[PDB]
RNA sequence: GCGGGGUGGAGCAGCCGGUAGCUCGUCGGGCAACCCGAAGGUCGUCGGUUCAAAUCCGGCCCCCGCAACCA
RNA sequence: CCGACUUACCAACCCGAUGCAAACUGCGAAUACCGGAGAAUGUUAUCACGGGAGACACACGGCGGGUGCUAACGUCCGUC
RNA sequence: CCUCCUAAAGAGUAACGGAGGAGCACGAAGGUUGGCUAAUCCUGGUCGGACAUCAGGAGGUUAGUGCAAUGGCAUAAGCCAGCUUGACUGCGAGCGUGACGGCGCGAGCAGGUGCGAAAGCAGGUCAUAGUGAUCCGGUGGUUCUGAAUGGAAGGGCCAUC
RNA sequence: UGCCUGGCGGCCGUAGCGCGGUGGUCCCACCUGACCCCAUGCCGAACUCAGAAGUGAAACGCCGUAGCGCCGAUGGUAGUGUGGGGUCUCCCCAUGCGAGAGUAGGGAACUGCCAGGCA
């Protein structure tokens, strides 16, 4: 049950940064996409959200499930972020080893300005 | 006519210091026990021997939340 | 992968007509196959647990993860934290070609055969099967052997139950009797 | 009990030391450990010795 | 805390009678000797000093250390009594006549 | 005589004996023997009640007893002023008004009562004859 | 799969007096002749 | 009333959480003395803890050292 | 062997029904206690600092209890 | 000295009341990062049997906690691995608990360090027992003092026996 | 604006189990290959990367269904604060509070933000 466990594994991460009550960069990645969103310290409202799967992004990529693709999506959430003037987050391992796909999502998103 | 027993410890005067409702200078010890029978919650720190202590001014309050029904205390700031 | 191939092609279809199953997947797979012993006479001399890695180190193609004792058990005279056998897991490329070897090679070669139980099954699918001697595999010598041993081979197919068990494995020509 | 005390010496030295534990039977080889040294300020590594 | 060690008691760990009352019976008929003279039962057993005993016919002379209260196997006794050269060759001595008046 | 096998701890507090009694509807059989006041059962007392009852009715009936004794009561020997508890002696059922304590069934109402008046006899509270009531 | 511990496995070619010939990978190295092959065992062929 | 003990036929270490052994007694073999091999307990009885009690705890039976004194 | 044959019969777990617990609790009061706001009343009744002490042998009764025999004008606690 | 009950739903509360433990252990059994989840039972399987390891299913913490009991624990405080020494130095808003001596919890600040890509965590261990005042001396550092002056002896301050 | 899907939450069993049915354009899942980034105290199972041949089988979501779980009145009962009383080891009376279990019954969740496919 890979979705209970990738759950299981996120919460701990999840709830101290809920604690803290920092501004939070959520990524989700799948065998097709790759998603990518910044929530507020509530856990409610979304701030600015990006993914593979938008037609936007879509039509450039090759492959919507490869590391330039993370990469690529990295980058629009990053400028959308900059654009409504959050410059700041932090990261959500969500449960997804900080390698690979979502390790791309991550370098692109700092070089891309955001401070994290 | 000997007793094995006649043996105590003394009492460690645990329990709830601060309660609903109180206003409490930052670091006030809330709850002294044994075990994180009420769990930290906002604004609040779980010390080593799981006493929980207000990190901020503010009003003390008891809540239930999550799965598992327990007990949570949050400094509503004020 | 011969075996492989031979499940892509047609056993596939053969179980497919034969169950009246809607779609492909719907037909049973081998997951995985499984070896391991009980070397609990290993409390004596830990080296004799070597010689039984090594040996399946060579039957299976890759080095056994030696297990561990679960739980203390004064009975047998085995405390926790004793490692009391070995076992080694096999998927893919790797599970075929040793069912390849197991029907080619093995079945034939032991001793008095009358054949394999039925009754194997466990009851969700997944058949399980001893063996005995450990020389009716071709890469276990018989001069240079230390002493008689034996396995289990477990094999796990996401099979549904026991008629379908026995279908995959007929269907593979596994004998059974 | 069987624990018996020893100091950790500076090797900075600067003479400064720190106290802790150990049972001499089990673990007969040297404690060696980069602890915080004031007077010198630095992380230097520190070597036991004889209380 | 050493324990004491009585000679009777020596005797009878390392096997040469077979009941402590046979070793108190010889000790006291004067057969027995410690350091070459005639002993009381009551003497006690030394590490490194000689114990002249005399069995049935033949004289031993052991400067053991290891003495045990407890009688063990006659293959524990013979580490138990050290039973030096000399002694042997004492023994042997003996023997050799035994066997000449036999 | 009846007992525990087996008890968490070997002395009990004395306690009290407040309250009405649980189980007040005969369940198990057609006749019951209740209870009008508050008392200590012995054991002993249960098993005398138990021999007069089952010779009463001659191994006819079968015999339910809802009643156990569980609180181990203790007494000093003679002779003594204080140190501690002192020794287990017998055991007994704390029984408050209502409490059921003998059931029976397969006998004639008239001998069911004959028989749960010898054996109220040798009981030290009050007791009444009570019947099966549907509900 | 793990590098450099596991033993060496290599394709071999399987040799019985019955004489087919199937390829098989194993660890033995050496050509492998059998006493029985599976075509020839007699459960497997339904004579006996 | 307080403490100790209850182990092959007898005397004994052990033992005191990790699969029961030594001397004598019996037999047989080597050879009165001395050496070797073997049968020989089920740990006073009943319960509990433990993965497992000769072992650790609760109660019970017998025997041992004591005290049951001042008025 | 399976299939089960009667008991001198013993029956584990599970299920249905009935009790018991200071060191059982998947429920759970009345009181008491801590805090906050409000009106009335009260000779500041409250807290802090300083001068002076006394006292630290308590008894009974009501209520909740351990011990005792739910014995004692018994003994040891809590509140009045 | 510690755990439970008596103890009467805040704290506290005695008896020659009822029951058990302590006078330690650990340079990993500490810190951090990543990962994982138990008992019991059923079925199948070589020696292997009531209980060894393998596979699946039921169950959901009835397991585990270095050591008694209570309260905790799935975000695990339980189990495994890599790297490491925060088992750091100086302070401390505020608070708990004690007649006092004292004991305890502590966000945060400065220097420097470990782990982590980062957010962060780390001033010992799941917590509660594992302890000894003062005096008198011992050892290392520091001119702070140094009975005319310069040194030293002794004394002082810090660490420590 | 309506339907459906993914993530993040609110709430923490009226919301969870069981049983039956349904879904593949998009999304999700399974799945193909793995020399390499990465990993197996063995295994590409997990983790990870490279993809889109097949499918909705398993899981997941959605719809229905009381065999369970769960929630749960009103009335009575237990208890108890204050005052009074009795035959006082326990009760009763006035007044205030008023359970637990059980009964009738309810019940197959509701809901906020963002993104995507269809009309």
């Amino acid at each position: 049950d890979k979705k209970s466990a990738r759950i299981r594994r996120a919460t701990r991460a999840r709830r101290k940064l809920q604690e803290l009550g920092a501004t939070r960069l959520v990524v989700h990645r799948t065998p097709r996409h790759i998603y990518a969103q910044v929530i507020a310290p509530n856990g409610s409202e979304v701030l600015v959200a990006a993914s593979t799967v938008e037609k936007a992004i879509a039509e450039q990529l090759k492959y919507t499930g490869n590391k330039d693709a993370a990469a690529a999506v990295g980058k629009a959430v990053a400028e959308r972020a900059l654009e409504k003037g959050i410059k700041d987050v932090s990261f959500d391992r969500s449960g997804f080893q900080y390698h690979g796909r979502v390790q791309a999502l991550a370098d692109a998103a700092r070089e891309a300005g955001l401070q994290f | 006519g000997s007793t094995r027993n006649g043996r105590d410890s003394e009492a460690k005067r645990l329990g709830v210091k601060r309660f609903g409702g109180e206003s409490v200078l930052a670091g006030s010890i809330i709850v002294r026990q044994r075990g994180t029978k009420f769990h930290a919650g906002a604004n609040v720190g779980c010390g080593r021997d799981h006493t929980l202590f207000a990190k901020a001014d503010g009003k003390v309050k008891f809540e239930v939340k999550g799965p598992k029904n327990r007990k949570f205390i949050s400094i509503e700031a004020e | 992968a011969k075996l492989h191939d031979y499940y892509k092609d047609e056993v596939v279809k053969k179980l497919m007509t034969e169950f009246n199953y809607n779609s492909v997947m719907q037909v049973p797979r081998v997951e995985k196959i499984t070896l391991n012993m009980g070397v609990g006479e290993a409390i004596a001399d830990k080296k004799l647990l070597d010689n039984a890695a090594a040996d399946l180190a060579a039957i299976s193609g890759q080095k056994p993860l030696i297990t561990k004792a679960r739980k203390s058990v004064a009975g047998f005279k085995i405390r926790q934290g004793y490692p009391i056998g070995c076992k080694v897991t096999l998927r893919g490329e790797r599970m075929w070609e040793f069912f390849e070897r197991l029907i080619t090679i093995a079945v034939p070669r032991i001793r008095d055969f009358r054949g394999l139980s039925a009754k194997s099954f466990d009851g969700r699918g997944n058949y399980s099967m001893g063996v005995r001697e450990q020389i009716i595999f071709p890469e276990i010598d018989y001069d240079k052997v230390d002493r008689v041993r034996g396995l289990d081979i477990t094999i796990t197919t996401t099979a549904k139950s026991d008629e379908e068990g026995r279908a995959l494995l007929a269907a593979f020509d596994f004998p059974f009797r | 009990g069987i624990r018996e005390k020893i100091k950790l010496v500076s090797s900075a030295g600067t003479g400064h030391f720190y106290t802790t534990t150990k049972n001499k039977r089990t673990k007969p080889e040297k404690l060696e450990l980069k602890k915080f040294d004031p007077v010198v300020r630095q992380h230097v590594i520190y070597k036991e010795a004889k209380i | 805390p050493a324990v004491e060690v009585r000679l009777d008691k020596w005797l009878w760990a390392a096997r040469f009678y077979k009941t402590r009352a046979l070793a108190r019976e010889m000790i006291e008929g004067g057969k027995v000797h410690y350091n070459g003279q005639r002993s009381k039962p009551s003497k006690i057993v030394e590490l490194n000093a000689t114990l002249t005993l005399r069995q049935g016919n033949d004289e031993r002379t052991v400067i053991v250390k290891a003495i045990t209260e407890q009688r063990r196997p006659a293959s524990e006794a013979a580490l138990l009594y050290e039973e030096t050269a000399e002694s042997v060759e004492k023994r042997e001595k003996m023997a050799l006549a035994r066997k000449l008046n036999a | 005589m009846l007992q525990p096998k087996r008890t968490k701890f070997r002395k009990m507090h004395k306690g009290r004996n407040r309250g009405l009694a649980q189980g007040t509807d005969v369940s198990f059989g057609s006749f019951g023997l209740k209870a009008v006041g508050r008392g200590r059962l012995t054991a002993r007392q249960i098993e005398a009640a138990r021999r007069a009852m089952t010779r009463a009715v001659k191994r006819q009936g079968k015999i339910w007893i809802r009643v156990f004794p569980d609180k181990p009561i203790t007494e000093k020997p003679l002779a003594v002023r204080g140190k501690g508890k002192g020794n287990v002696e017998y055991w007994v059922a704390l029984i408050q008004p209502g409490k059921v304590l003998y059931e029976m069934d397969g006998v004639p109402e008239e001998l069911a009562r004959e028989a749960f008046k010898l054996a109220a006899a040798k009981l030290p509270i009050k007791t009444t004859f009570v019947t099966k009531t549907v509900m | 799969m793990k590098k450099d511990i596991h033993p060496k496995y290599e394709e071999i070619t399987a040799s019985c007096s019955c004489g087919n010939v199937m390829k098989i990978r194993s660890t033995v190295g050496h050509d492998l002749n059998l006493d029985v092959c599976s075509k020839c065992h007699p459960f497997f062929t339904g004579k006996q």
